[PDB]
RNA sequence: CGCCGCCAAGGUAU
């Protein structure tokens, strides 16, 4: 915890006119409110009026000003859309392997539309995959399964869109959040999707983990599972939001060497999913 | 959920086959009786056979229902064109809608158009009488190609090969 | 047509009062337009009671669309008459009705734990709605002259101006 | 480590993700004063990553060192500013993911820190911005920092006091030598040394960087003010003026001869 | 092409959204309230048993916690546009309150949401034909006889009076 | 439906409904008891229930 | 927070300067003090030169 | 024998 200049013997001999001398320090009162964030902001005690800020999706269940100020310092300068553009750049660059599937002609990044990353009532597709003929898609399902019955309509193109959310301790199950959101947008009439087929990917920023819900061609699921585990392992925007939380919260490690985390399978065993050894 | 489809329920459905594919148009027969009546009558007469799509404005409209292919041939089964039938819940806020093409006053016949996007300039000016069931809206999104050669009338316009009637209320006859 | 035309007369043009009766700014208000546009209890409490009757009439017109039956509307407006505060924000500018919310929240158990006697079921279907209905009629029965006088004072303060150093 | 990576160059290519991950994990470390070593290590490894064709990880750590400068330790903050300085040196300034549009306003509260290493690295980065990035502002910031650069003086290292006059000169090259001029002449009634001669040198640098005859009439005018310090300041500024210009004083000898008499 | 199913039923449900389920969180039989209810129930049944070591699961060695969302409800969302920004620290660089001010101390002057909303909605001497267009020392394309008469007029050029020095080339 | 009288303004300012409820009490209690029994038997014969989507 | 019983301040102030401007204003204030005391005492022999 | 369920003015000047 906090160690940097706590006693502060001689700060630097400035003037300290009225309020910075005698007034209370606001940064511990905001980092403590930042520290219990999903259980000061939980969604299901009063489920009525929620007030989401600009460019964010926190929804702020309550009229708390200190939590709103402590959460906007960690969503400071367009980094929601930066996470959007960064992960869609990652999962459009990873599809340069085109012939490992059936065939992939191009991977079109569509028109960069602002307000798309946090629009919760309507949505559009983020990138699109074209083909020559007859991608045999499956029934829409999660990524935690392995069955892949694959009996549906042979289609041409395949859209992929990503989604973002924030914790709140009562709704952290994005295997159901992605499914409910994909059902809502496939029953919506405001959609300008290029197909009703393609997958909706939902990642959970607070309590960071990943899921998706859509139909799958054979060269799609086990590729992008490891490919987005690589996104969760290496990403500029989704890590500078973490170190911005660290600069707004004062968390520090006390070890001399790296805590055994690498590309080994040991490291995603403790991602609150149940994995057994036989 | 919070999607809020924002439309009255439908009654009556027809199938329409073009070279671009199959389109299942479901109508609002209660909210628009005369326009849906003219539409199901002209579908039952097999009147839209060899009818081409003569106007394409990409993102805005794609027009059909012209047996001549010039933009002025429209003949209702009423003898005269009929009235405009508006609805506050039926507006042009999305794609996939079908509306009778109009030129000012109460002049509606066989001449209609599919929507391709947000069409707020057409509100309280045209009679919305039907939509298209999704998983089949891309057969009419294939109708919007940039091959137009002009403001309208591309090289090879798609023609309607058949028009089936899946549900038929208020029983009618072909003459 | 009156709660939006108050805003249209007072030359705001940035509060988007919607049909489900809420209120939202749009423009990240500066000081000369924040202090001009904030309302007291007479505007806001009337807005919440109109939102309550808006949800009631939306329930009735949802019934008469023809896609929902009578028992489901019964459990629905029972939940509406029993769980205000959770979904209307009417306690925010008048706290005295909060006890009445508790007066609803208690009596529902008198209802809800007498459906469950015997082999009936734990799930919803609690459509005995008259008891919360009577007490939120008792609310408006005593609050109608109160915010009637408050909105009359509001119309006096808006249309013939204020009195700075009168009374 | 710097000599090793400079001798390696291209051959250290399957080692930079491991080393940079060790640095990015190392950069918290209890805040028990083991954090300036990682930032100094970044400032050493700034050179060898450009010669190894690696700019994506430069863009990765630029937005890391953009907001690891919110420190309370000055010994860590000086190394953070030195690492960001080395980033701005080895990379072209208009192609960095912490752009100058929002980096210098983050440097301006760091300027009000009275630690000498923080001041040195801060005003060196400010001078690099002032001679190579003067188009990323709203033209009001270079005018509101030159008053703070007066309080940046009386620092006892002689490197800060020789860099800050160059920052004044490039500020006046950016936004014209007519508004910072009144600031440098108002810095001539202090009663303290190392603050009136260090703005005398600034009057010399605003005289010599941009063209002459923009500072000389007001410098002649301030001798009419009946104070000892402003007259000694304008005379010593004429001394450093002719010392810095040399051969360009052939036209101005007849103008300052009635002042020297 | 996308072939149809050839049915008379419309595109979706009959209620047109009157039974929204709101299944964003963990569903009913798998929620932590249901797990606590199962644990409480099985602790109520096994009472005469004293450590039968069939062990029943993790929490059964001997409604709070994650509470169930109301399935019959959307949360009424509002757009909180209004930021809390230290303006005297943003556009100036010195807040008078120091660390005692309740606002953010931000200096990123980027665009807000409403700004994005209202931005997204919108020869030559004789003036004749080129009779042998020929050049001089300094790119000046002239004619032949016209530039000869020009040299008879003045020994320099016409555009910028350049010293031709008797040098005239094609 | 409950058709009802009203008292409204010419310009459409406000439409006062002018009717006092006027229900006799034993038929009132018997109607509420009848719908109580029918609604218990309705909830007993439902597999699961979804309430309104209240906005 | 107690917004009414806190040590307050006005927005857009800028604060107060360092030692240099403070003792500059102190010396100018002592100059005005000396001039007003010799104005009351009426001293005709006190004179300031061209250098302060 | 089982309290308690919170809005706003107070700050980014006129
Ligand atoms: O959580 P409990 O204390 O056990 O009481 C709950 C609760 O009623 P109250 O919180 O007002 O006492 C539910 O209402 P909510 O506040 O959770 O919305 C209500 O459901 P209804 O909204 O339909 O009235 C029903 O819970 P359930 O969903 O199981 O019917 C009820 O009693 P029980 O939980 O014992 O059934
Ligand atoms: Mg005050
Ligand atoms: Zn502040």
């Amino acid at each position: 915890w906090e160690k940097a200049s706590g006693f502060e013997e001689s700060m630097k001999w400035k003037k300290l006119t009225n309020a910075q001398r005698s007034g209370l320090n606001q940064i511990p009162n905001r980092r403590f409110t930042l520290w219990w964030s999903p259980t000061i902001n939980r969604a299901n005690v009063y489920v009525g009026f929620q007030v989401q800020l600009d460019l964010t999706g926190i929804f702020m269940h309550g009229k708390i000003p200190t939590l709103k100020i402590s959460l906007i310092q960690i969503f400071r300068a367009h980094l929601w859309q930066k996470i959007h553009e960064s992960i869609v750049m990652d999962l459009c660059q990873v599809f340069d392997q085109e012939l490992d599937a059936l065939e992939i002609e191009t991977v079109q990044k569509e028109t960069i539309h602002p307000r798309k990353s946090y629009k919760m009532n309507s949505s559009c597709a983020d990138i699109l995959l074209f083909a020559s003929y007859k991608w045999n898609v499956s029934r829409p399902s999660l990524l935690a399964d392995s069955k892949d019955v694959m009996d549906s309509t042979t289609t041409q193109k395949y859209w992929i869109d990503i989604q973002l959310r924030w914790g709140d301790y009562d709704s952290h199950d994005i295997e159901r959040y992605a499914r409910a959101k994909f059902l809502d947008y496939t029953t919506d009439n405001m959609s300008i999707y290029p197909s009703p087929t393609g997958v909706l990917i939902a990642i959970d920023l607070a309590y960071n983990l990943h899921s998706a819900y859509g139909n799958w061609f054979p060269g799609s699921k086990p590729l992008i599972q490891q490919a987005m585990a690589k996104i969760m392992k290496a990403n500029p925007a989704l890590y500078v939001l973490r170190e911005r939380i660290r600069k707004g919260l004062q968390l520090y490690s006390s070890e001399p060497t790296e805590p055994y985390l690498s590309s080994q399978n040991y490291g995603e065993l403790f991602s609150n999913q149940i994995i057994w050894f036989v | 959920s919070n999607i809020y489809i924002q439309e009255p329920p439908t009654n009556g459905k027809v199938l329409l086959k073009t070279t671009a594919g199959d389109i299942d148009i479901e109508l609002w027969s209660k909210e628009a009786p005369k326009a849906c009546r003219n539409f199901i009558q002209l579908c039952l007469e097999a009147y839209y056979d060899n009818t081409i799509f003569h106007r394409v404005v990409p993102g805005f409209i794609v027009q059909g229902g012209d047996p001549t292919g010039t933009g002025s041939g429209g003949e209702s089964i009423y003898g005269a064109p009929f009235k405009d039938e508006f609805h506050s819940r039926l507006r042009f806020n999305r794609r996939g809608l079908v509306a009778m093409a109009n030129a000012g006053s109460h002049d509606n016949g066989s001449q209609f158009f599919f929507t391709l996007g947000r069409a707020d300039e057409l509100n309280n000016k045209h009679t919305i009488f039907g939509k298209v069931t999704g998983d089949t809206v891309y057969n009419m999104l294939r109708l919007s190609e940039v091959d137009i050669d002009d403001d309208e009338r591309p090289h090879n316009p798609h023609k309607i090969k058949s028009c089936e009637v899946l549900f038929n209320p208020f029983d009618d006859i072909i003459p | 047509n009156m709660l939006n035309l108050l805003i249209h007369r007072k030359n705001l043009n940035y509060l988007h009062l919607d049909y489900n009766f809420n209120l939202k700014p749009v423009k990240t208000l500066t000081t000369k337009e924040r202090k001009k546009s904030r309302f007291g209890n007479a505007f806001h409490l009337c807005r919440e009671v109109l939102r309550l009757t808006k949800l009631v009439v939306d329930s009735h017109v949802q019934y008469r669309l023809g896609n929902v039956d009578a028992f489901q509307l019964a459990d629905g407006l029972q939940y509406i008459f029993a769980h205000v505060g959770q979904l209307t924000g009417m306690y925010r500018y008048k706290y005295k009705l909060m006890r009445q919310i508790r007066m609803c929240k208690d009596l529902k158990h008198l209802i809800y734990y007498r459906f469950n006697t015997g082999p009936v079921g734990k799930g919803p279907g609690c459509g005995f709605w008259a008891a919360g209905w009577r007490v939120w009629l008792f609310f408006m029965r005593g609050i109608t002259p109160l915010l009637e006088r408050w909105l009359g004072n509001l119309l006096a303060r808006q249309f013939e101006g204020r009195h700075s150093k009168g009374v | 480590f710097g000599t090793v990576v400079n001798a390696l160059g291209k051959r250290v290519k399957p080692y930079l993700p491991q080393i940079c991950g060790t640095v990015l994990w190392r950069l918290n470390n209890k805040s028990a004063k083991v954090r300036q070593q990682a930032a100094d290590l970044i400032s050493r490894t700034a050179v060898v990553m450009k010669t190894c064709q690696e700019e994506k990880l430069m863009g990765h750590l630029g937005v890391v060192l953009y907001e690891y400068l919110g420190e309370e330790y000055p010994e860590v903050l000086g190394s953070i500013l030195g690492a960001l300085k080395a980033i701005v040196n080895v990379i072209g300034m208009h192609k960095m993911t912490p752009p100058i549009k929002d980096l210098l306003p983050r440097l301006t509260p760091i300027l009000k820190n009275r630690h000498e290493k923080v001041q040195e690295n801060c005003i060196d980065l400010v001078g690099r911005i002032a001679d190579r990035g003067a188009e990323y502002v709203s033209a009001r910031e270079w005018m509101r920092i030159c008053f703070e650069l007066l309080e940046l003086l009386k620092a006892h290292k002689k490197a800060i006091r020789r860099a800050t006059v160059n920052t004044f000169g490039y500020i006046a090259k950016a936004i014209g030598p007519h508004d910072v001029l009144a600031t440098l002449l108002n810095n001539l009634k202090v009663q303290e040394r190392q603050n009136r001669v260090c703005t005398t040198v600034a009057i010399a640098i605003v005289a010599e960087t941009c063209s002459p005859f923009t500072v000389l009439p007001a410098l002649m005018n301030e001798y009419r003010v009946p104070e000892l310090n402003v007259q000694n300041g304008v005379l010593k500024s004429l001394s450093f003026l002719f010392e810095y210009i040399g051969e360009m004083g052939k036209d101005y000898i007849y103008a300052v001869t009635p002042l020297l008499e | 092409v996308y072939k149809s199913t050839r049915s008379a039923k419309p595109v979706g449900p009959e209620d047109m959204g009157a039974t929204a389920v709101y299944e964003l969180d963990t569903e009913k039989e798998r929620d932590a309230q249901a797990i606590f209810e199962r644990s409480q129930k099985i602790q109520e049944e096994l009472r005469g048993k004293e450590d039968d070591k069939i062990y029943r699961g993790i929490n059964n060695y001997q409604r709070k916690g994650p509470i169930r969302a109301p399935e019959h409800l959307r949360a009424t969302v509002r757009w909180d546009y209004q930021p809390d920004i230290c303006k005297d620290y943003k556009e100036t660089g010195f807040c008078g309150f120091g660390d005692s001010c309740k606002f953010l101390h931000d200096r990123s002057d980027y665009k807000h949401g409403w700004q994005i909303e209202r931005e997204l909605d919108e020869c030559f001497i004789c003036r004749q034909s080129f009779q042998n267009p020929v050049v001089t020392k300094c790119r000046h394309y002239f004619c032949e006889s016209c530039a000869l008469q020009h040299f008879r007029t003045t020994p320099r050029c016409y555009v910028c009076d350049q010293q031709t020095n008797g040098v005239f080339n094609p | 439906i409950r058709d009802v009288p009203v008292l409204y303004h010419i310009t459409g300012a406000i439409s006062f409904v002018n009717e006092i409820p006027w229900v006799i009490e034993p038929v009132y209690i018997s109607q509420w008891g009848s719908m109580w029994i029918m609604m218990r038997r309705e909830k007993r014969d439902r597999r699961h229930f979804k309430r309104m989507r209240f906005p | 927070m107690d917004f009414q019983h806190r040590p307050g301040g006005k927005t857009g102030s800028g604060g107060v300067a360092s030692s240099s401007e403070s003792n500059r204003d102190r010396r100018e204030r002592l100059r005005q003090l000396a001039l007003e005391t010799i104005d009351i005492n009426k001293d005709p022999y006190f004179m300031k030169n061209h250098l302060g």
